[PDB]
């Protein structure tokens, strides 16, 4: 798990 | 100062990339007391997103130094405790001046989800009792948001999107449920695809984008 | 708290690329007596360039939207001066008041002098009509002072007598608006460098060729 | 124009 993406980055 | 220049500061300095002073100038417009238009609101979350990126970055890198084998933890505390401060300040801003201070489907689903981001990541550092407080505060306000985007927007809007992409993030990372965040993540997707056709040149660009946050999830979850 | 603790924060800080933690730890550091390894010179510079790396780029930002002539844009401009100034004048003053000269090695003695150099540059970047002058003639004292010291006590290939070199140079195109004497000096500060290094082992050859690469590509963009 | 360190 290399963290995940949100939004807005 | 007018809110007129506070914007325009706001804008310089994101332009400078000087993030803390651009939060703090869109602050000083907020509490002016009248509502942001769309172009506001992101300048908004991009101000503070940059501000409590930076903190959560360092924050990452020494709890894991902390824990591959005095002074690393006395530090991550600092930095915990200046991150903190930003997310109160944020959550405060969006409390007394933003949520539901308004009319339309978007900026309320907007707000919401702000809320549930800024809990989000105030969940990143907590531990025992309070994480559970801050992680339900988390999600009812990721699922309201939820709620309102699904009886008022089309699936491709890119704030509903946005919003199902974090709060997929969520599931996740914070409330320890791979499963519902990946069916999340897939659902939305697919709704989302089985619309692109004629998704109008208006928010195609942001919609696109999240799409493909969405893919890379899903690849990296499973 | 203690020293040690105060150089690995720094450290920490570094990783975190938290540079004005860092900075204000290594002022901590500067501030014990002792004098500095150079692990931790290059340390405190890295930290306090960081900060005024990013106060410079904003200000050239704001400027260019300005138009440097042609309200909120020059409020704006002002404080983000104001800012750069003050972490400027932290940094002469840690060096005036601690560093310079309570140091006993050459490179040390010319590390100081160098970095009062570069940060009386950078004041001079956002100064105008005679504040300007008054500063670039402190920057130049100290760079000369510097550059006396090290074609005294060390080597052409010295890294650190590069740096200053170059720098120095950087000084007289974008700042002493003396074109010429800035061309002359990387020139030589290469040339010298060159009839030198076939002696000059891996045991820091990577140094100086990093640097003096730095040298022809100024030298490049000036003409 | 550059500078060390950059
Ligand atoms: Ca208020």
């Amino acid at each position: 798990m290399a963290r995940s993406h949100s939004y807005p980055a | 100062m007018e809110r007129a220049s506070l914007i325009q500061k706001a804008k310089l300095a994101e332009q400078a990339e000087r993030y803390e002073d651009m939060a703090a100038f869109m602050k000083g417009a907020v509490e002016k007391g009248e509502e942001l238009s769309c172009e506001e609101r992101n300048l908004l979350s991009v101000a503070y997103k940059n501000v409590v990126g930076g903190q959560r970055a360092a924050w990452r890198v020494l709890s894991s130094i902390e824990q591959k084998s005095p002074e690393v933890r006395e530090y991550r505390e600092k930095v915990e405790t200046e991150l903190q401060g930003v997310c109160d300040t944020v959550l405060g801003l969006l409390d007394s001046h933003l949520i539901k201070e308004a009319g339309d489907a978007e900026s309320r689903v907007f707000y919401l989800k702000m809320k549930g981001d800024y809990y989000r990541y105030l969940a990143e550092v907590a531990t025992g009792d309070d994480k559970k407080r801050i992680i339900d505060s988390a999600r009812s306000a990721y699922q309201e948001a939820m709620d309102i985007s699904k009886k008022e927007m089309p699936p491709t809007n890119p704030i509903r999107l946005g919003l199902a992409l974090n709060f997929s993030v969520f599931h996740y990372e914070i409330a320890n449920s791979p499963e519902e965040a990946i069916s999340l993540a897939k659902t939305t997707f697919d709704e989302a695809m089985a619309d692109l056709h004629t998704l109008s040149e208006d928010s195609y660009k942001d919609s696109t984008l999240i799409m493909q946050l969405l893919r890379d999830n899903l690849t990296l979850w499973t």
